[PDB]
């Protein structure tokens, strides 16, 4: 069973926009979604969006309307998403997770990417 | 012939045939003549 | 938008002490998904769908409820209990996680 | 009950159908239309305006300058520019005449091609434009050019000289997309004599160019245009 | 009508082909102003270049999917495309979205035409035939949470159950809250530094929503619903300049950082024919 | 013996001579006027301070150089300061007004170069960060000053680009809108009289700009052999047929 291998520790100068990734390994990417959660430091398991590779069907949480812009690539089976106009709120931690095998919420989970915004 | 009770119900109309460039071709206030030195 | 709330905020549990947590969402969430996190790890699927002991999530555990407020149990806490807990709503749409009944371990004074 | 027979083509979803169809929102009455300046009726009204041709592509990138047909001071008999008339391509491929005419497959009429100098008031020049209909090639020097429809132009107060490319073709319509039977021809512009420059001034000056369509312009058969694309569906 | 009258040589004070283009007036010059011609004809009035055409063809505007399977155990139905929906608009699909952004305000009635086909991409023992029901949830309308809510009564909501492999042609009058539709709206809902700029605001007619009325047969079926729309009874005001740089999202006129030129380069010379 | 090379324009109490101009433009050939009844909606009795706002305000002289790229000015706003207009504008719920815009710049029979004054109704900009990133209020609402393309991005800032008039359209297709050229050799100033263009009878001004003026050096300012390589440009606008409706508590704008 599959994998949500993630991008690597990020340092972004404020005002920028970076892209952390994800990649499924041993389950059919093109079937389930990928949610993303912004659990900041000593902070909660926050929900950015969720995207579906299958046709590009998706949804976002109204915090991240602009910030997060979820996205899936059907070959490298790599979800992504990237934050725009970085600020030290984006200094938190982003995790991706496979959703809807259905008896379970986002059952399969990825390790994460560190996003830190500063000079 | 109209089988429906409405306005959308109706089908396409066809050729307007009004066509006036003026509006874009020559919005000059002080009007210009073809064949006369443009600005004098 | 169903606003979640882990029942205690945190306590401490002497292994043996049975542990019970709760989620109290505003509106009606039909299925309580309980996630847990021993830090330095990805949060992980403990109990899905109101009362199901996920995979590898031991027997002391369990829980239930509905409509509004659901809960969790651990017939007696251990060591491998002093973690953080997340109830989690999936019913309403900006899909929203719990609060955090940080499970606490109890030991002697040194 | 009245006897019918269904013909071949039942339920075919032809997208180009002017048919009668029901109101999903019956009895509903609209917002009263008011008035608004400028109002289009027929594409052909708006493509009778001029736009600038970037006849100077020769760049690494897109440039405000790919628009400036330069002029070189104190030279002569030399060439200023050239191109062919596949108004469904090249230079032209990014003008309001392009981008629209691009939307159709067949065209005809006569282009009007304008040309405006911006040299210091006190400088002069007298060059020549020239359409070379189809048979030979890019004139490759004055003489050869000059035996085609062309137009000497003396620079004075009237910055703009309007040369018109007479529609000169056998067949009476031309494939918008490039094709040689349905080829258009060429056009240039050479130093009649040369570009003078006043004392105490210097460098190069320029020509701007525009191209508009004529009263007579013609376009039919609606095709889709290449100029755009999306690999995927867009997002909110 | 006439193409161009006959013209003989000339020699005057009246120089037609010499104007000042900095006035803003594109001179209506002519062929027969610059040379010797002959009377010819026109026999053309561009019916095919009229705006109740070059705007009014049936073109697709959006494509999603759904599926009928056993719901028994789904937390959220949407997440299961058990049923679906659409924030009606047009920007989704660039081919048509370029035609419309050719003018500033536009106005008309429409021919929203739906069609839909199914797949049993996996050990099916027959292609079932369902019936899709598409609703229209006007903004302010209750919303379908499941493939069998009550929302799916559609008491006062205009709905049409049609069949798979088939189509439906439900046409609707123009429903702008104003004398015509805004295409670009350099505005904000309000004088607040922190709101969104763009027409994203001016444009709800809300959504659409399609489900599949049958109780899951046994194998799994997926439906891909396509929505086609034909503008008709049009008017357009104030043309503008056509898009050169590509698109990036609905209701924004953005473009991507780091993009291949749009101006085709000239190999060789400018002198080069 | 009069020529388009000589016009005066008196508004309220201000005039403008110009012994140059290349005639004037009237966009879409409409002439500015008041809200006819059949067409009205707001029930309120409109107010029309005529000569107190239907006059000539003078924004300010930008300086054109062989460096400068261009400048723009959204319009219901640009004047949002100028006396009575600038209040009557904030004091009311919804307004309605038509403009004029004698743009200017003088030189000589030695200088070379030309401009491209243009007007674009409902011109809507683009963020410099792609994706579904939007631009915020205090960026599309400059005024007195206007924004400058020969400058560089702020975050959330518009795009600062002439090559695609910050929206994805080649500078060279612009001519499809009203406009005219200042051609340092046949010219010196420019004019445009702009009627209310928007799709509602009467509308707001706090939260919206119905068209912006753009000045853009299509061909470069290039002084003689040694002189100061910078010619100012000074813009002037004067609203008219103003019509304010539904007064109150005065509005408070972001920032």
């Amino acid at each position: 069973q599959g994998q949500l291998q993630q991008s690597g520790a990020e340092l972004v100068r404020p005002g920028s926009s970076v892209k952390i990734s994800c990649k499924a390994s041993g389950y059919a990417f093109s079937s389930f979604w990928v949610n993303w959660v912004k659990q900041r430091p000593g902070q909660g398991l926050e929900w950015i969006g969720q995207i579906y590779p299958g046709d590009g069907d998706n949804k976002y949480n109204g915090k991240f309307k602009g910030k997060a812009t979820l996205t899936a690539d059907k070959s490298s089976t790599t979800a992504y998403m990237q934050l725009y106009s970085l600020t030290s709120e984006d200094s938190a931690v982003y995790f991706c997770a496979r959703s809807g095998n259905y008896p379970y919420a986002m059952d399969y989970w990825g390790q994460g990417t560190s996003v830190t915004v500063s000079s | 012939i109209n089988y429906y009770k409405d306005a959308a119900s109706t089908s396409s109309a066809g050729q307007s045939l009004s066509m006036d460039p003026s509006k874009f071709t020559e919005p000059v206030k002080d009007l210009m003549l073809k064949g006369a030195p443009a600005l004098n | 938008q169903i606003v979640l709330t882990q029942s205690p905020a945190i306590m401490s549990a002497f292994p043996g002490e049975k542990v019970t947590i709760t989620c109290s969402a505003t509106s009606s969430v039909n299925y309580m998904h309980w996630f847990q996190q021993k830090p330095g790890t990805s949060p992980k699927l403990w109990i899905y769908s109101s009362s199901n002991l996920a995979s590898g999530v031991p027997a002391r555990f369990s829980g239930s409820g509905s409509g509004t407020s659901y809960s969790l149990t651990i017939s007696r806490m251990e060591a491998e209990d002093a973690a953080t807990y997340y109830c989690q709503q999936r019913s309403s749409y900006p899909i929203t996680f719990g609060s955090g009944t940080k499970l606490e371990i109890k030991r002697a004074d040194a | 009950g009245l006897p019918t027979t269904t013909l071949p083509g039942s339920g075919q979803f032809l997208t180009t159908d002017d048919r009668q169809s029901p109101s999903a929102l019956p009895n509903y009455e609209p917002t009263p239309r008011i008035h608004i300046p400028g109002k289009v009726h027929n594409l052909l009204e708006i493509i009778q305006v001029d736009t600038l041709i970037p006849m100077n592509n020769t760049h690494t990138k897109d440039e405000v300058n790919s628009y400036l047909i330069p002029l070189n001071a104190n030279r002569q008999n030399e060439q200023v520019f050239g191109t062919n008339l596949f108004i469904g391509d090249g230079v032209f491929k990014t003008t309001l005449l392009g981008e629209i005419v691009q939307y159709y497959t067949h065209w005809s009429g006569s282009l009007r091609f304008s040309l405006m100098y911006t040299g210091p008031a006190l400088s002069s020049a007298k060059l020549i434009l020239a359409y070379t209909p189809p048979g030979a090639r890019g004139p490759q020097d004055r003489r050869e050019a000059m035996l085609g429809t062309h137009v000497v132009w003396d620079i004075g107060l009237q910055s703009t000289i309007v040369m018109t490319i007479p529609w000169t073709s056998g067949v009476q319509f031309r494939y918008t997309d490039p094709d040689t039977y349905t080829s258009a021809g060429f056009l240039s512009c050479w130093y009649q004599t040369s570009l003078i420059l006043p004392p105490e001034t210097t460098g190069q000056v320029y020509l701007l160019s525009f191209i508009s369509a004529c009263p007579d312009f013609k376009l039919r058969l609606m095709k889709d245009t290449q100029t755009i694309s999306q690999t995927v569906a867009l997002t909110e | 009508t006439v193409a161009s009258i006959s013209s003989g040589p000339k020699h005057t004070q009246k120089v037609p082909i010499l104007t000042a283009n900095e006035t803003g007036a594109t001179m209506p010059v002519l062929p027969s102003d610059s040379i010797e011609t002959r009377t010819t004809y026109m026999h053309f009035n561009g019916s095919e270049t009229d705006v109740e055409c070059f705007l009014g063809r049936a073109a697709c505007v959006h494509v999603t999917e759904i599926q009928n399977k056993d719901a028994t155990g789904i937390d959220n139905h949407r997440e299961a495309k058990l049923f679906n929906d659409w924030k009606i608009n047009l920007s989704s699909l660039v081919q048509l979205r370029k035609k419309l952004e050719l003018f500033t305000y536009v106005r008309f009635d429409s021919e929203y035409t739906i069609l839909a086909t199914a797949s049993q991409p996996d050990s099916a023992n027959y292609s079932s035939n369902l019936v899709v029901q598409a609703m229209y949830v006007p903004p302010g309308a209750p919303n379908p949470k499941e493939w069998d809510d009550y929302t799916w009564q559609s008491a006062s909501n205009p709905s049409v159950f049609f069949k798979v492999g088939d189509t439906s042609r439900f046409s609707v009058p123009y429903v702008g809250l104003a004398s015509a539709y805004n295409c670009f709206y350099d505005g904000y809902s309000h004088d607040d530094a922190e709101t969104q700029y763009g027409i994203t605001v001016l444009n709800h007619m809300g959504s659409m929503a399609f489900r599949i009325v049958n109780e899951h047969d046994e194998h799994k079926t997926l439906v891909k619903i396509r929505v086609y729309h034909r503008a008709k009874h049009v008017e357009a005001w104030i043309p503008r300049a056509p898009r050169a740089l590509p698109y990036t999202s609905i209701g924004r006129t953005n473009y991507p950082k780091n993009t291949e030129p749009v101006i085709k380069k000239r190999k060789g010379d400018i002198k080069s024919y | 013996g009069y020529s388009d090379r000589v016009q005066q324009i008196t508004l309220g109490n201000s005039t403008i001579t110009t012994q140059e101009a290349a005639n004037a433009v009237v966009c879409y050939a409409e002439w500015p006027e008041y809200l006819p009844d059949v067409d009205a909606s707001d029930v309120n009795k409109t107010s029309k301070p005529d000569t107190s706002v239907c006059r000539f305000y003078t924004l300010d002289s930008k300086t054109w150089t062989t460096g400068s790229k261009g400048w723009c000015w959204k319009l219901p706003d640009a004047l949002k300061d100028m006396g009575v207009f600038g209040q009557n504008m904030f004091f009311h719920s919804l307004g309605r007004s038509g403009y004029t815009v004698h743009v200017q710049c003088n030189a000589t029979k030695f200088h070379s170069g030309c401009l491209l004054v243009v007007v674009i109704p409902e011109h809507q900009l683009a963020s410099h960060e792609g994706g579904n990133v939007s631009v915020k209020y205090t960026f599309t609402h400059p005024g007195e000053r206007g924004i400058d393309l020969s400058s560089a991005n702020e975050v959330g800032g518009p795009v600062k680009d002439v090559l695609y008039n910050m929206n994805g359209t080649l500078l060279g297709n612009l001519l499809i809108f009203p406009h005219q050229f200042i051609n340092l050799r046949t010219n010196n100033t420019a004019t445009i009289v702009i009627p209310y263009i928007n799709s509602v009878p009467i509308d707001s001004m706090t939260r919206h700009n119905n068209v912006s003026l753009m000045v853009i050096p299509i061909a470069p300012l290039t002084v003689p052999t040694g002189a100061t390589p910078s010619l100012p440009i000074t813009v002037t606008i004067a609203p008219m047929c103003t019509e304010f409706s539904g007064i109150r508590s005065k509005s408070i704008v972001p920032q």
